[PDB]
């Protein structure tokens, strides 16, 4: 179940009102929105982009910093076991919800090495106007609270607790955050390079392509692929329509969204029309474009 | 972020 100072969380219940009842999510939220963002390198780096997995631990010598952004009505999810230091950073997008829950507590899971307990931390989201970060706040809590592992949720920081206003136009406060691997800490963050493969990941994501686990802890590896899709509908069109245009219908908050969010969506439109059958052509032999961390912290083709 |  999910638990909250020790004691069972009752649901259905919004995030601002258990936030409210426990003093400590409270200050964490505080803390957590006083922040400034900070500005962080690519040196020991995993950028997770939307609608994708990545886990590791301290044991891992190339990964410093799990980190996420661009979260207007997703949530950034992180899950840590303490003691081991087992951690996941999701963000997640409504998707489906009752099969990346599962795939968040499996990855975690899997590490063996009693200590500690398993946290979880809920970051990202406003008061937008079609209700998709409450709705992914209230799965994700339910589905949380349906596994049988003691849960205690340590951070909750969403919807109506992450929204700012700038003349009647609502947009979240955290866009995105990281956290150190080896000590734990959450962080406001931007993140100004996001790893290789970002066009070809996230033409895979506006695809409909489905949560996916991005890094393998053994080996040290992010794994690219192979990915298939079917072709985008009318590429060509939204591929002419006007940056309002696009907003409005390819974006889940069209007045929310961070700068560049059209250059962004334009390159990724233009990248499923050139590649409309990916599977035989950007994966040789159907096998993965691996990466591995080098000697200065960049991912460098293996 | 990226709509259906």
């Amino acid at each position: 179940p999910l638990l909250v100072e020790g004691r069972r969380v009752r649901l259905p219940q919004s995030a601002g009102d258990l936030v409210r009842a426990h003093p400590p999510l409270e200050e964490r939220a505080r803390l957590l929105r006083g922040q400034s963002v900070q500005q962080v390198g690519p040196q020991g780096l995993l950028y997770v982009q939307q609608r994708e997995l990545a886990v590791t631990s301290p044991k891992d010598g190339s990964i410093s910093i799990l980190g996420s952004d661009d979260a207007t009505t997703s949530h950034i999810v992180v899950l840590r076991h303490t003691g081991n230091g087992a951690t996941c950073l999701t963000h997640c997008d409504g998707t489906d919800t009752k099969a990346e829950v599962p795939l968040i507590m499996n990855s975690i899971k899997s590490f063996s090495d009693q200590c500690g307990r398993l946290e979880v931390h809920l970051v990202g989201g406003f008061s937008d106007d079609r209700q998709l970060s409450q709705k992914l706040t209230h799965q994700l809590l339910s589905e949380f609270d349906r596994q049988e592992d003691d849960i205690h949720l340590v951070t909750l920081c969403v919807t109506e607790l992450n929204d700012r206003e700038e003349n009647e136009n609502h947009f979240p406060v955290i866009y995105g955050i990281a956290v150190n691997i080896k000590t734990a800490e959450i962080y406001r963050a931007s993140f100004q390079d996001r790893g290789p493969e970002e066009q070809l990941r996230a033409a895979r994501t506006l695809a409909g392509g489905p949560m996916i686990s991005i890094y393998d802890a053994e080996t040290e590896q992010l794994r690219i692929g192979p990915y298939s899709w079917t072709p985008f509908p009318h590429v060509d069109f939204w591929l002419h329509q006007d940056d309002k245009q696009i907003l409005e219908n390819l974006s889940t908050s069209p007045l929310a969204e961070p700068p560049h969010f059209v250059e962004h969506i334009r390159s990724t439109l233009m990248f499923l029309k050139k590649h409309p059958s990916p599977a035989h052509t950007l994966f040789s032999g159907n096998k993965a474009l691996l990466y591995k961390k080098n000697e200065d912290g960049l991912w460098e083709k293996i | 972020n990226f709509a259906a």
